[PDB]
RNA sequence: AUGUCGGCUCGUCGCAUCCUGGGGCUGAAGAAGGUCCCAAGGGUUGGGCUGUUCGCCCAUUAAAGCGGCACGCGAGCUGGGUUCAGAACGUCGUGAGACAGUUCGGUCUCUAUCCGCCACGGGCGCAGGAGGCUUGAGGGGGGCUCUUCCUAGUACGAGAGGACCGGAAGGGACGCACCUCUGGUUUCCCAGCUGUCCCUCCAGGGGCAUAAGCUGGGUAGCCAUGUGCGGAAGGGAUAACCGCUGAAAGCAUCUAAGCGGGAAGCCCGCCCCAAGAUGAGGCCUCCCACGGCGUCAAGCCGGUAAGGACCCGGGAAGACCACCCGGUGGAUGGGCCGGGGGUGUAAGCGCCGCGAGGCGUUGAGCCGACCGGUCCCAAUCGUCCGAGGUCUUGACC
RNA sequence: GUAGCGAAAUUCCUUGUCGGGUAAGUUCCGACCUGCACGAAAAGCGUAACGACCGGAGCGCUGUCUCGGCGAGGGACCCGG
């Protein structure tokens, strides 16, 4: 239930009649460079690792933080939980048998402090009738003397894009071994040639 | 395919060839409507003679102006919002009606007849 | 490499050649044929005549609004690569200056206008 | 809000063609042009643009270059004594280094561009 | 209108001027003359990357 | 000087619940109820009238809650009302005027110091120096629901009518994200057109005609009106209620013995932040114990690319800083090249037509960010801080 | 208190009743008289033309809104004075 990687595009596809939406998301396969055992860590744990640039561009702490169990010369190289590792590296020939669920997360697209028309996605003053401040700004927030303080946890104007986001249960609507191709009918967060991983969940009677 | 209040083609019996779309009809809250939602709506314009004066009754749009996307995956539109007029249960008044005849509308399943009814030229 | 590599790797598994049908054009009067299946599984084969209107590149195309005035105008993208299409016929040469987005028709419509393009 | 783009730049849409043409002139007649950053960067895009057509040697694309710098003195000048000196040659034409000394009062970064030789 | 309410203090006014302050600009020898120069644009006299293209008049 | 009704925008809170759940009782057959009890997690729409909260009134719906919160919220809006000056009607007054009697009018100043809030940093601590990867105390997000259909119109029924339980399928609202589709923008990407002035006279161009002259298109991006998911399943402890055993009342009794079931509620589960959690770091890798100056080598030092920073090239990261990827042992910008993708046949020449134009060379030309290639152009050469960020006790050689 | 007007730039009780409008009218229109406290030069009652008057419908068009999106400029942010 795993596998590190960089969304490529979304993409359409046709099915039989109707018709589906993939995006194409690669695997490369990457070299389960730490397990975490459990002894030593809580987790039981994989450690693996994508693409690969360049060999002299490293700091030799990762030359050899890497070289220990030795996979090559790379950089993507997160970890996730519950994963027994029988392959000395996995690949997604089999990791994702097609049609069955996922569950992805990647970062998101970013935004720069967008304003609170965005973030909660209401608001607005009406325009038109008078504004000395037209539509767009934040209506009152508080109340006075009920406190004298803004409410701790409050919607407010922000920054809305460098969050990791997850995305759950969605269909895999197919692999594709040869280039470690991936297809899995959604939206998947990212921006493209980003990054993302990708895991299960699914369990309920519905 | 959006009519909160609106104005709309209709052309069974009915008192016009318009209507005032009242309020949808589906789900408590509502907002918009597809082909198929049922639409109580008034009578703008009533015929002369005619079965439908200047009440509101109950009934289905079809056609819409906006680009539906279907399921096999394509888009009807046209140029044109046209209801039929509806009664009780989902029947029609009038057996007669000026539209395209295609689907969609059927796999609504709630008027078969309709899709029956309605044919070809215009 | 990349992206655009990789989607006609999985295009041309899928959309592939849409079958070569590849004569777009826009005075094109055509007959695009859609399966559409419906009650009793019954794979009807729906034979639709009209105008070209506009089509949309990259791969997956659109061929944009078909547009015929059964009485009222009832337009109709069809998805170019589709299987859902099965035959297609032009019956217009590819004339008629500019591109897509014929709006002439959208408006003003009317045979004779159309006539005149 | 804007994200990804391009062409991320000041002063004002119709004097931003003007300025662009305008330095154009200059560096293609003196040589070389000492101005604040930016307007470097975004000058040899669009210069090592014309010294292309230049090579490109026929009278359409000199009255697409005349298109833009209308000048003809100017044009020929450029159009027999510049393209040999680069009748080989693949892009980046251009050549730009920041100066030491940022100016007065104003404290821009200056920089120093001349087609290469 | 809106206006402060006091002063508070030598401290705090002292406080936000002291997060101000400044770097010293970079330099480093010139690879020709020495001298500083900023790392990396032409200086004013021993005046280049390589092949001067300054100077003189 | 404590800006007063009402609306917007934002709210959060309680329960004396409108719905959703969970249960007693019935003058409950079933279904629909009635009525009280436990229940605050979510939800409580769209209009007409009026300044209106209020109220009736249409259309429904699971419902269309009641209240707080300076009759929440004007250093955030509107100002319709009402409390200014102008004006008039009614009436009261001999008169100026007046009336919780109406009527039309009638400047809303609001650069933030502090608390609070939202994001983002700076120093620094974490008693060897740095580079990565994470658990999670803890905290937040989320928690909605209807409709048809199956067991079956079966139990119930003497028919019409019609279920519990339990399983699916569909949407509506809302929540989070994504460009493929539909769609919207695309201020200069393409073409057309009008005046005029100037390039050179005609042809072809340019500027100005809003900061795109105007009209048709439009990639990327950014987006909704579009697509995908999400609301749980499970488990624990539970409230009304239902018990099992069970005494003191040697029978009986859900009780302090002692155990059990019991909900949208609580906890965990799911997402998301988070060790400045001073109690993390926990793991891993290399640096080392560099060698320094009067030894408590916790000072002064190049050391130490171990690393790091400055500068640079940039960036679907972005105000700034941060983050992330690159520095010539490069493919990171810019360009050239190839595809994409926009427009929709370039000028030139020829020929046709009195002439506006047509036709052929012509799906041509031009082409912004799109996807790759290509050391042509630049990211040259570079200095700067950098070790004890750990101790006494306990094993242990 | 005559003719003329009346739920009226006058009527409180009040959204008075009826009818017209709208799916729905505390608004306006036409009547009713129950003129609290209209009325004849502080003029009554009409009236074509006219209004930067005030009220009420209807259409045409639209970001006023249903919910907003996007893009340019000018400020805002960063640097220097």
């Amino acid at each position: 239930m795993k596998g590190i990687l960089g969304v490529k595009v979304g993409m359409t596809r046709i099915f039989r009649d109707d018709r589906a939406v993939p995006v194409t998301v690669i695997l490369a396969g990457p070299c389960p460079v730490v397990q975490r055992r459990t002894p030593e860590k809580d987790g039981y744990t994989a450690v693996q690792l994508g693409f690969l640039p360049q060999n002299p561009k490293r700091v030799n702490r990762p030359l050899k933080g890497h070289f220990a169990k030795a996979g090559v010369e790379p950089v993507r190289i997160l970890r996730e939980i519950r994963d027994f590792n029988p392959e000395g590296d996995t690949v997604t020939v089999e990791i994702f048998k097609p049609g069955e669920r996922v569950d992805v997360t990647g970062t998101s697209k970013g935004r720069g402090f967008a304003g609170v028309m965005k973030r909660w996605n209401f608001a607005g003053g009406p325009d038109s009738h008078g504004a000395h401040k037209i539509h767009r700004h934040p209506g009152s927030i508080g109340n006075r003397k009920t406190p004298g303080r803004v409410y701790k946890g409050k919607k407010m104007a922000g920054h809305y894009g460098a969050e990791r986001v997850t995305v759950m249960n969605l269909e895999v609507v197919d692999v594709i071994p040869e280039e470690n191709l991936l297809l899995v009918k959604g939206a998947v967060p990212g921006p493209n040639g980003g990054l993302v991983i990708v895991r299960e969940t699914k369990k309920a009677a519905k | 395919m959006i009519q909160p209040q609106t104005y709309l083609e209709v052309a069974d019996n009915t008192g016009a060839r318009k209507i005032m779309c009242i309020r949808v009809l589906k789900g408590s809250n509502a907002k918009y409507a597809t082909v198929g939602d049922v639409i109580v709506a008034s009578v703008k314009e009533a015929i002369p003679r005619g079965a439908v004066k200047e009440g509101d009754v109950v009934k289905a749009v079809v056609v819409r102006t906006k680009k539906e996307v279907k399921r096999p995956d394509g888009s009807a539109i046209r140029f044109d919002d046209n209801a039929a007029v509806i009664i009780n249960n989902q029947l029609e008044p009038r057996g007669t009606r000026v539209f395209g005849p295609v689907a969609r509308e059927l796999r609504e399943k709630g008027f078969m007849k309709i899709v029956s009814l309605a044919p070809e030229v215009l | 490499m990349n992206r655009g590599a990789l989607i006609k790797l999985v295009e041309s598994r899928y959309v592939r050649t849409d079958l070569p049908e590849f004569r777009p054009g826009d005075t094109v009067r055509v007959s695009y044929k859609v399966k559409e299946g419906n009650r009793t599984r019954i794979q009807d084969f729906e034979g639709i005549v009209i105008r070209i209107r506009r089509n949309g590149f990259n791969t997956t195309f659109t061929v944009r609004k078909v547009s015929y005035g059964v009485g009222v105008e009832r337009i109709f993208p069809l998805h170019s690569p589709l299987i859902q299409k099965i035959d297609i016929v032009q019956r217009g040469r590819a004339r008629r200056a500019k591109l897509y987005f014929i709006r002439n028709l959208s408006d003003r419509e009317i045979r004779r206008k159309l006539r005149a393009d | 809000r804007h994200l990804k783009s391009g062409r991320k730049l000041n002063r004002h849409s119709s004097h931003r063609l003007a300025l662009y043409r305008n330095q154009a002139k200059s560096l293609l007649t003196h040589g070389r042009i000492t101005t604040t950053v930016p307007k470097a960067k975004e000058l040899r895009g669009f210069v090592d643009h014309l010294i292309h057509l230049a090579k490109r040697g026929d009278l359409h694309a000199r009255r697409l270059v005349l298109r833009d710098l209308q000048d003809v003195k100017l044009v020929r000048k450029l159009f027999d004594e510049i393209a040999p000196r680069y009748r080989d040659r693949q892009g980046g034409y251009t050549r730009v280094l920041k100066l030491a000394e940022r100016r007065r009062g104003d404290g821009a970064p200056l920089a120093l561009v001349e087609l290469v030789e | 209108h809106p206006v402060p309410k006091k002063k508070t203090s030598k401290a705090r006014r002292d406080a936000r001027r002291s997060h101000h302050a400044l770097t010293p600009p970079t330099l480093v020898p010139c690879p020709e003359c020495k001298a500083m120069k900023p790392p990396h644009t032409v200086c004013p006299e021993c005046g280049y990357y390589a092949g001067r293209k300054v100077l003189e008049v």
